[PDB]
């Protein structure tokens, strides 16, 4: 399976990840270790490695790119958790609670620094153009998301843009950068690139679905956390639209008037309306991106590496397939 | 105002105009004066001012401004990385990214020390972090 072939590399990047976090500073080392210890599926290094294996070539750059992408990913998590007040991280407590605010913000910048250090060896402007551009896009998406809190309506284009920047682009950068550090065929680079984009889009939709459909156990936080923090997502958008087809715009009215001080009763109503009217269309959307990802995988040369990607595509999108 | 200062201010003013949650604080005056006379390219000077302002923003972050300030320090860090990417300034990149991890390390250790001369000195090292390697 994919865990079999990547196993040797996974432990290698994991080893290097711990090397990168070492610090003559006591707290930072502890803090960096704290989040690196947490259960991460290391899905991004996986996409990097597999991207470089699409063509025959061995490079030190490949595995060290995977390391930097993880460090960046984790840097955003530490900052995110503090910003969004998320006190728990998959069973383990988050950095700002286990230490403090100052350590939380320092550790994030520290992880980013080391991540940048790790790839400073790659003398390639295009590589840095892509990576620095995606990091910027992530930031940009965060600004808009923050401004969209409790601001209805949120256009369909703005939503796609939001989930693209917040989840899709980084995964796409994993496939893009992984392909660069192996001089991959351009037509083949386009397909693994678009695959990374589509899989990320699909995954983030599913996650937006689960916020409404799953239990606080699989979520690690209350059901309907997005809307309670002001985030208007496609499931809600789709539910409102369906209700309007039945000549019922009460949900629209409510969401329009929703503010940060709204009552729990209003949220419970929204959540149940979404479960009843907004789930199917969101699943349908997610499936479109899932299918599109399949196409891009099918347009690249038949090989062993193709099968691994195809198997991970099945797992990550289990909720829709 | 130097050429490089117009460049960064133009981009920062464009961000504030576009993203209401981006907060642009004033650049450190002393750091500007020094950077003005640094023997490096326009792009490196922008990166320096970007990352210097980024780290100084850390100290102003509360619960009342975190959904603004945190993200703002993060774009400033990203801009820092952008400025040194095309063309890629390998040496400046190796040096300044080192400064980033080190300044966070110094600030962490600074928290657990009350000694006068020890605090005066570490603060000095922190305040001149990104400009020393060029002097
Ligand atoms: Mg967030
Ligand atoms: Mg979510």
């Amino acid at each position: 399976s994919y865990k079999a072939f990547l196993n040797p590399y996974i432990i290698e990047v994991e080893k290097r990840l711990y090397e990168c976090i070492q610090s003559d500073s006591e707290t930072i080392n502890k803090a960096a270790h704290h989040i690196l210890s947490s259960g991460g599926k290391r899905v991004r290094p996986m996409f990097v490695l597999l991207s470089g294996f699409l063509n025959d070539t061995q490079k030190d750059d490949l595995i060290r790119t995977a390391v930097s992408l993880e460090l960046v990913h984790m840097a955003s998590l530490v900052h995110d958790d503090y910003i969004d007040n998320s006190d728990m991280r998959r069973g383990n407590t988050s950095v700002h609670i286990a230490f403090d605010k100052d350590t939380a913000i320092r550790t994030g910048h520290f992880l980013l620094a080391r991540a940048l250090q790790n790839i400073a060896t790659i003398n390639n402007s295009k590589f840095h153009q892509i990576f620095s551009k995606t990091i910027l896009e992530v930031c940009f998406g965060e600004f808009d998301q923050m401004a969209d809190r409790f601001n209805y309506p949120v256009s369909f284009t703005a939503y796609l843009r939001r989930i693209n920047r917040k989840t899709a682009i980084l995964i796409e950068a994993s496939c893009h950068l992984g392909a660069l550090s192996s001089q991959l065929d351009e037509q083949s680079t386009y397909h693994i690139k678009q695959f990374g984009h589509c899989i990320g889009m699909s995954y983030q939709i599913i996650d937006d679905i689960l916020d409404y459909t799953s239990d606080e156990a699989t979520l690690g936080k209350p059901v309907g956390s997005d809307i309670r923090n002001g985030h208007i997502t496609y499931p809600l958008m789709a539910a409102i639209a369906n209700l309007k087809e039945q000549d019922d715009d009460k949900l629209e009215a409510v969401v329009k008037h929703l503010t940060s001080t709204s009552d729990d009763e209003v949220y419970q109503y929204i959540v149940s309306q979404v479960k009843q009217y907004g789930i199917e269309p969101a699943e349908l959307l997610s499936r479109k991106y899932g299918d599109k990802a399949k196409y891009h995988l099918s347009q690249l040369q038949d090989s062993n590496i193709k099968d691994y990607l195809e198997e991970i595509h099945e797992k990550m999108l289990k909720r829709v397939y | 105002m130097m050429r490089y200062l117009h460049k960064i201010e133009l981009e920062l003013n464009r961000l504030t105009s576009r993203y209401p949650f981006f907060k642009k604080i004033a650049f450190d005056a002393e750091i500007i004066k020094l950077v003005d006379d640094l023997n490096v390219d326009e792009n490196v000077k922008c990166a320096i001012v970007a990352i210097d302002t980024s780290m100084r923003m850390q100290d102003f972050i509360n619960e009342d401004n975190k959904d603004s300030f945190v993200l703002s320090t993060d774009v400033l860090s990203a801009l820092f990385y952008k400025y040194l990417s095309q063309p890629f300034y390998q040496h400046d990149f190796l040096v300044l990214t080192d400064c980033v991890s080190r300044i966070n390390e110094l600030k962490s250790i600074r928290a657990t020390i009350t000694d006068e001369i020890a605090l005066h000195n570490i603060n000095k090292q922190i305040h001149y972090m990104f400009i020393q390697p060029y002097m």
